[PDB]
């Protein structure tokens, strides 16, 4: 954007073989930009011994 | 127990480098020297007493 | 055993947040989703052997 002091990484994330496959969850575009977000399904384990 | 983690693509803060060591960086990134992407991701739980 | 904790006012660190997740912050706080502000004390101990 501007002077060099304000460098910003963006990252979009490709799914590996077909992105289209139904087994993936599909990522809403931001609101406030118009980009994908970055999922991760998380499965979560609730007992503990 | 499922829960949908979206980051977002922006980053967070501005990329807090200093320009010694990113010349540090590309110089490591030019030769036969290795170097690892990091992938960090943690998941933190609310405290349990 | 009581001590006078005195923070100062003035931010520690320049705010560092982009101007992309800025525009996320207002326009997260310009609809009918409700966030919580964060109010984090931190006690740290010396070591103990």
């Amino acid at each position: 954007g501007k002077s060099q002091n304000e460098k910003m990484w963006i990252a979009t994330s490709e799914h590996p073989g077909d992105q289209n496959a139904k087994l993936w969850i599909k990522t809403a575009n931001t609101t406030y930009s118009g980009r994908p977000y970055l999922q991760v399904v998380g499965f979560i384990d609730r007992a503990f011994p | 127990d499922i829960l949908i983690v979206r980051f977002r693509p922006e980053s967070e803060i501005y990329w807090p480098i200093s320009q010694d060591s990113r010349n540090a960086m590309i110089d490591k990134l030019s030769r036969n020297t290795s170097v690892n992407f990091e992938v960090s991701l943690e998941f933190t739980r609310p405290y349990d007493p």
